[PDB]
């Protein structure tokens, strides 16, 4: 799996690019979603949750993300894509 | 020889029309090829009454669509058997009808009805006989009642003496898929009254209820609706095409059904019609035929024939069956319903055998009935038509065309008259 | 043949507009470089996207829109967007300073240097449609431009292609929530251009599309994407009839003339179903009489206006998929014989239906789930007087005192204007209450 | 059931063939005309488009008639089948039979199937594992 | 950020990336379409060469770039555009 | 082939000679001059020797063995008009 | 019995052309000149349009005139352009400029003696010449002045042979030019007095055909000069090939010239048809005569229905009946006498000719005369007298050795032409 995986890592770098320049907080926006709290959302309310964020993803990249995560870890996603006050680097 | 030509206005008529070409095709033996495959002589014997020979032996249909929008004209092409219909009797318009009988009779159908009436001059003339002329059309819609009434007049002048069938589909309350019903039937039943020597009443509504009670279908498409009217529309030509043992044609039809000018207004109803699972199990007769065909459910309106009363009636039995029996199970429904008929007019019924029954049929029969429960759908139509006109709304668009109140009011005179003739006849007495 | 000129003003016009194209271009299989790939195919009918895309030599496929506005972020965010390569770099017009959110402003200081060449692109559009069928204007009257330069080029296309169709979609002021406090004046002034030259004027405030994404689609904090999400699927459901063939076709005219039955009454709301949770699994396929039902009640409405106070004068309903006609017809008999909802009594019909074979299609990562059969509303109904009663009776308190009215005098308006604006709505509200009222 | 199944699975996915239609020899001013053989898989239908609709929304008869979904008794139309029985089972054209190098007699004329598109190439491999024929001139 | 292909790509699309640096497909794409420049191959080899020293010979004509391992930013830029105007500029 | 040439319906005719007279509901055998009174009602005009032909290939025997003058008109429908 | 053809100007050059692919693919000739029919009919009389050589090439009895050499240029690069003989390329240095007076006069004239030499060789060459053929438009310089002018001189030179002209009038919608009223004007008069008859062709008419009737997308100058050479071929028929009732060329000017100044015809072609309708339209006589008396059928834009058909001629092709050839046309004019002149019942020249067009069972060509002609000379007339009132235009024919008052009698010519049709149209009983 090392083509996925490469795939998988710029397609992560492209939107740690795209949310570091918007500065965009994406945990109320996939938290939504998780009504349980239980950190995993379907395909589908990841893939809305990122158009509302306007990610520069595909339908093919975005599906292949959902599977990379796979239910969706959305708290994962969001750790991986980073944010001042929220990534990996953070803690 | 003697030969009817056919006309197709609306989108609505235009359709049915297709559907009742795949049916004729489907009786003659042709295929969307154009070519002959049938397995009697009968079929063309009297092939020239729906189709032209062409240089290569090909039969084309005598049909002139007639439509404001192109999108049912390409529809029709792209059917199976819209190979057979000539392109240059494709007559369309840029500019769609609008839904308006103002559009469709007076500006829009005004600048076409020129090529639509050369088209049906040069067949007509091609003609060895002409016989009649059919059209198929919605009085609820545009340009299929603006157009075809403008065509129908148009026509009346050119030829007086040659039969006029229309098939006029008029929308019911259940089947209300629009708003102007009142104002377009209104306007065009009182084209059609000194316009048509036969109309030929179509209810969605009645078909609607044939396809789920008389057959038992659950979600059927407008494809078996157009068949059901295809079926009589077909039938109503069937001494025309096939010999049999008591031949009639749609003079012979008009002569027995209109006692009176103006009462030419028939509902029409087919027989047998059942479903896959008791297909099998009833026993195709007469008895069933005429139990079937004097029925309502069978009827194509929504009108009661109960609370009318059959001035005339006509049974085109298709198929090989005895004469006698016919006649008499006729008799037999006279006299036992003879309240459900007219004393003054006796022999109501119009018993016609066709050697011929239709493919797969063993044996059937089509109903033309003059009952005078159509009175019911014209007052309906007339108090819609009052309600709107008393309000005055959407009638901007009507006067928009040049059309002015005189012409609306003058709609709704006739359409009381014609509906106070039937009721005349309903309780007239010897 | 049958083709129809998309013009977007103002910010919510472009935006609106700009979904309506993103939902376009997927439904007809053209991707956003303005090419159809020939890898796969998305639809049957050729020609269909002749409506709104023509034909170029290379073998692409332009939009047949104009997205106009005063001020350059969104036409520049157009500019840079995945859609550039597929809009025109003209038809695609942006001033220099907005109208400032004011109808003076927009209609007569800037929209005046605006309108010629927004004319001349219009016009450059439609003399390519050989068979040009309307207008379809998308804008909101709270704005500034959307309100003054809407009502300009409203009234010059009046002025010069004569009778031609015109549907506005307007997105009206709300009756809480608002964005701006010059909203009423904007939608008072931009109502002489919204009766007498607009053919069919539909509502589409922001409330109603909000309540109904709270609820029906399951998402607690949406916005403008799905607003205008919800908007392009309304118009596209509208404008299927015509591109897509199906068991019972309309037009432009042919729903204008069953749906206008006075030349002043044209203002429709609308509703649209089953909008139902793509976040939602194991949805079962809704029914014909369920949707119907759902696009009845006023929980699934595109406008925040509660028709039992009310009584509808003309109900069109568009259904896209896989629709029977019985299905559509017990529908019907089911809603006339539902007493919540009355007509009125001179229009005792008062249903058109318009039945078209293809589905909706599904935007990536949209609210929509992918369903089989979908119906939209467009109804005239007398109940659409509370929202004019209730703008213009805010006009009324913003304006008894003199406020943010200088603005509008200096940018070159006189102060008559106001007082035969509200004259002008009064007697929308009266007329509309006369054709409501029982003969 | 099985329809909504179609639709979300099959539902929507369509397969194109480039196919010619030869009249020449059939009537005076006979065309070749070069048409697109399209196949709705949720469906199981096809249309023709003439590079212009020659054949709209139907299911094409293997005999090439369509006399007996015509037959006046309304036999044709099944409850719970949108697709006409004919009469006869398997009575229509289906994908497995759709295949490049086929001539598929469309309402009585042969129609030769020259080409598909990659995309129904792929569907054809990942669904039933058949390599469609190189195209042909 | 690529040319024309079966792929449904927004880099070919747009640049989704939305980051501050020229691309060569960019540069390509930009003196074919935008500019109305149609330089030849040689031409075009030089051009690139000039923006980007280090890009691979082989690299000139590649349909979609590797990232942005190779880019010139603003100040480049600018000072690309400075060394043509000392074309144009007297020897100094 | 005649017969899905004309669509012709032998039985009504056939079951009737049957039933004609006769209180028995249906004994699936008829006279041969009743086999030809159907044929003739259905206008089937044919030669004496093929008639006599038909009927004695469709004639049902007697139980003593020798022919008898009634034709098993079932089969004969059976095996023509399915 | 020889035709000898001169092709004037661009247009009756290209038209020429295509008349010439015409007659090679009826008579089976190659570009090369050498025979290749497979019916002995075609020899049998293919010395009518053409000559043998010493080496058995055909040539065609073809002369070209032109001021400009750019279209005998395309000609000779033409597909059939190798097969027209070298001399007949009579050609000027500079261009014709659009101008009668130098297309006439000066330039024209003096070019012109070559024409009239090569003219002579084909007369000296034909064993019995039945006539001369020209091709032309009269709104062009060289088409207009030249064409008349050699159209005088022939007349000049052989009194007592018939003198086709095939002339391309104008149209409103097809004005490519600013003096056409001009050219027409000066023009006309000499066909009248030096033309035994005058076949008028519009642009307009030939678009509307192209368009109605054939069903085109993009037709060019090639499908219009295919539409006017089946006509110009479909003529001669009877002359080339048998029939049971055939005819001269001088047939139909007897039939149909019942006064001197009328002899102007209009045009028509049947079968017409798309080649996606050819499935359908059953050939028949019916139909031929139906399509031959439509209106827009009609190759020249003018309506025969307001006007009445002086005399009309139906030269049919092929193997059909004189039973309905002959009860058609009475049956047209039976059931229409409103459109025939009243005191000349049975209008009708009908022909026959055994061989049909290559590709086709039966065909028609129309030639008639019809009042409605008026029309289009009344709205040139209008054109030339708003011009003519202001002198505008005038001064490049004056300078180029001309005078004020043969324009004044050159509309007065047209005038008196109207006149006569139009008092033969409403004439009585
Ligand atoms: N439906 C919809 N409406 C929007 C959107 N964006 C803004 N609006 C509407 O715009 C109104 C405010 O007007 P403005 O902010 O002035 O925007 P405008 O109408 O284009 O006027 P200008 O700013 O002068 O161009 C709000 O009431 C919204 O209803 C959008 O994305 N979708
Ligand atoms: N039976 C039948 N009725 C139809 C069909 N198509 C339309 N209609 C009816 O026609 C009415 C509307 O007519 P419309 O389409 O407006 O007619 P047009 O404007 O002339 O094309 C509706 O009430 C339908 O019930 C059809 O195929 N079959
Ligand atoms: N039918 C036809 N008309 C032509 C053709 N070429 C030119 N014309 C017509 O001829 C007119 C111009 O004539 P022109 O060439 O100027 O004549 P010239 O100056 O005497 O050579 C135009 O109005 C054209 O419509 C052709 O190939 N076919
Ligand atoms: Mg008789
Ligand atoms: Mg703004």
């Amino acid at each position: 799996d090392a083509e996925r995986a490469a795939q998988v890592a710029a397609i992560l770098s492209r939107v740690r690019h795209n949310v570091s320049v918007h500065n965009a907080l994406l945990m109320p926006f996939f938290a939504d979603f998780d009504r349980h709290h239980r950190g995993v959302i379907t395909s589908s309310q990841f893939a809305q949750a990122c158009v509302r964020h306007r990610l520069p993803l595909t339908e093919t990249e975005m599906h292949t993300l959902a599977s990379w995560y796979s239910g969706v870890r959305y708290l994962s996603f969001v750790r991986d894509v980073g944010c001042e006050e929220e990534s990996v680097q953070y803690a | 020889m003697r030969e009817i030509v056919s006309c197709q206005a609306g989108q609505c008529g235009n359709q049915i029309g297709s559907k009742f070409w795949e049916v004729i095709s489907d009786e003659h033996g042709v295929d969307p090829t154009g070519t002959y495959q049938g397995d009697s002589d009968l079929q063309l014997e009297r092939i020239n009454v729906y189709f032209d020979e062409s240089s290569g032996g090909r039969y084309v249909p005598r049909a002139v669509l007639m439509d404001l929008e192109p999108g049912t004209m390409d529809s029709v092409r792209a059917g199976p058997y819209g190979q057979l219909f000539r392109p240059d009797n494709f007559i369309f318009g840029q500019s769609g009808a609008g839904n308006n009988w103002a559009k469709g009779h007076y500006t829009e159908g005004a600048e076409l009805i020129d090529s639509v009436l050369d088209v049906c001059r040069k067949e007509a003339e091609s003609c060895d006989c002409l016989q009649g002329f059919q059209l198929s059309h919605s009085l609820g819609g545009g340009t299929g009642s603006g157009m075809g009434t403008l065509l129908i007049s148009k026509l009346r002048e050119e030829y007086p003496d040659r039969i006029m069938m229309t098939f006029s589909v008029i929308p019911s309350p259940r089947v209300s898929d629009t708003v102007v019903e009142p104002y377009n039937t209104t306007l065009s039943v009182h084209q059609l009254v000194e316009n048509s020597d036969e109309s030929m009443c179509i209810d969605n509504e009645a078909l609607y209820d044939i396809c789920f009670r008389t057959l038992k279908l659950t979600t059927p498409t407008f494809g078996d609706l157009n068949h059901l009217v295809a079926a009589v529309m077909s039938g109503v030509t069937c001494c025309l095409r096939f010999p049999g043992q008591l031949n009639s044609d749609l003079r012979k039809l008009a002569v027995n059904l209109v006692p009176f000018p103006r009462l030419h207004f028939f509902m029409m109803g087919f027989a047998p019609l059942t479903s896959r699972g008791s297909q099998q199990y009833r026993g195709l007769s007469v008895a069933e035929l005429t139990q079937q065909m004097f029925d309502a459910k069978n009827m194509m309106q929504a009108a009661d024939p109960r609370h009318g009363r059959y001035l005339t009636a006509s049974a085109l039995f298709r198929g090989r069956m005895s004469t006698k029996e016919v006649d008499e199970q006729m008799l037999n429904v006279q006299n036992k319903n003879s309240s459900y008929f007219i004393e003054w007019i006796p022999n109501n019924i119009k018993s016609s055998i066709c050697d011929i029954p239709p493919k797969g049929l063993k044996m059937s029969v089509t109903f033309i009935g003059n009952n005078t429960c159509i009175q019911e759908m014209f007052r309906r139509v007339g108090e819609q038509f009052t309600g709107m006109f008393r309000r005055k709304a959407f009638l901007h668009w009507y006067t928009g065309e040049g059309m002015d109140e005189m012409e609306f009011t003058e709609a709704e005179s006739n359409m009381n008259d014609l509906v106070s003739e039937y009721q005349q006849y309903q309780d007239a007495t010897v | 043949m049958r083709e129809a000129i998309c013009i977007h003003i103002g910010q919510a016009g472009c935006q609106v507009g700009n979904a309506c194209w993103e939902l376009f271009c997927l439904e007809h299989g053209i991707q956003p470089d303005g090419s159809m790939p020939s890898d796969k195919c998305i639809g049957v009918e050729d020609d269909a996207f002749n409506t709104f895309f023509s034909e170029t030599g290379a073998g692409k496929h332009v939009p047949r829109c104009l997205f106009l506005d005063l001020e350059p972020t969104v036409v520049d965010e157009v500019r840079t967007g995945t859609y550039r390569q597929l809009f025109n770099p003209e038809q695609l017009v942006s001033g220099k300073e907005d109208a400032a959110n004011n109808y003076a402003r927009g209609h007569y200081t800037i929209g005046k240097e605006i309108v010629d060449l927004a004319l001349d692109r219009i016009r450059k559009l439609a003399d390519n449609c050989t068979g040009l069928q309307g207008f379809m204007v998308f804008h909101a009257v709270g704005g500034g431009t959307g309100s003054g330069l809407g009502a300009l080029l409203l009234e010059r296309l009046s002025v010069d292609y004569g009778k031609k169709s015109k549907l506005g979609y307007t997105v009206y002021p709300s009756p809480q929530v608002s964005t701006a406090v010059v909203e009423p004046y904007n939608c008072v002034l931009s109502t002489h251009s919204l009766l007498e030259h607009t053919d069919v004027a539909t509502m589409l405030d922001n409330e109603a599309i909000y309540d109904l994404t709270r609820r029906s689609l399951d998402i607690e904090r949406p916005s403008y994407t799905n607003v205008n999400r919800l908007i392009g699927q309304v118009v596209s459901s509208l404008t299927a009839s015509l591109r897509f063939d199906g068991a019972l076709n309309v037009d432009l005219t042919e729903f204008q003339t069953n749906l206008v039955p006075y030349p002043r009454i044209h203002f429709v709301l609308t509703s649209y179903a089953p909008v139902v949770s793509a976040e939602k699994a194991y949805h079962e396929q809704l029914s014909v009489a369920d949707i119907t039902n759902s696009v009845f009640e006023p929980a699934g409405m595109l406008t925040k206006c509660d028709p039992r106070h009310g009584k509808y004068m003309s109900c069109c309903l568009m259904y896209r998929g896989d629709v029977v006609p019985k299905d559509v017809n017990a529908a019907i008999a089911t809603i006339k014989t539902k007493r919540t909802i009355q007509f009125v009594d001179w229009c005792p019909t008062g249903f058109k239906c318009g039945i078209n074979y293809q589905p909706p299609t599904v935007v990536p990562g949209g609210d929509l789930a992918k369903v089989q059969r979908a119906v939209c509303m467009i109804a005239n109904s007398t109940a659409i007087a509370e929202v004019f009663a209730r703008i213009d009776h805010k006009f009324d308190l913003m304006y008894s005192k003199r406020a943010f009215v200088h603005w509008y005098v200096g940018e070159g308006m006189e102060e008559g204007e106001f007082s035969e604006a509200r004259e002008d709505l009064a007697a929308l509200e009266k007329d509309y209450e006369e054709v409501g009222a029982e003969s | 059931v099985e329809h909504s199944v179609r639709f979300i699975r099959d539902g929507g996915k369509m397969l194109r063939f480039y196919g010619i239609l030869d009249e020449r020899d059939s009537f005076p001013g006979g065309m070749v005309r070069k048409l697109e053989v399209m196949l709705f898989v949720e469906d199981n239908s096809m249309a023709i488009l003439q590079r212009g609709l020659y054949l709209s929304r139907c299911w094409l008869p293997r005999s090439g008639s369509v006399a007996k979904a015509n037959e006046l008794t309304f036999a044709h139309r099944v409850n719970g089948q949108r697709e006409p029985d004919m009469g006869i089972p398997d009575a229509y054209y289906r994908d497995v039979d759709l295949d490049v190098g086929v001539t598929l007699n469309v309402f009585g004329r042969s129609v030769l199937l020259y080409d598909c598109d990659d995309y129904t190439r792929e569907f054809f491999m990942e669904r039933y594992g058949v390599s469609l024929r190189q195209p042909i001139d | 950020r690529a040319y024309r292909d079966r792929r449904d790509d927004l880099y070919s699309f747009t640049n989704p990336d939305r980051d501050t640096v020229i691309t060569p497909v960019q540069l390509r794409r930009c003196i074919v379409e935008i500019l109305t420049g149609t330089p030849t191959a040689e031409e075009m080899a030089c051009l690139l060469e000039f923006f980007f020293p280090h890009l691979p010979a082989e690299a000139y004509t590649q349909t979609r770039d590797n990232g942005t391992t190779y880019a010139v930013d603003l100040n480049e830029f600018q000072k690309r555009y400075y060394v043509m105007t000392k074309e144009t500029m007297l020897p100094d | 082939a005649l017969v899905q040439s004309n669509r012709i319906c032998l039985s009504p005719v056939l079951r009737d000679f049957d039933r004609v007279r006769k209180g028995i509901y249906e004994h699936r055998t008829c006279t041969r001059t009743r086999f030809a009174r159907g044929l003739a009602t259905q206008n089937i005009m044919l030669p004496p020797e093929q008639l006599q032909l038909l009927i004695r290939k469709y004639t049902v025997p007697n139980p003593d063995g020798s022919p008898s003058s009634e034709v098993n008109y079932y089969l004969f429908v059976q095996d023509v008009d399915p």
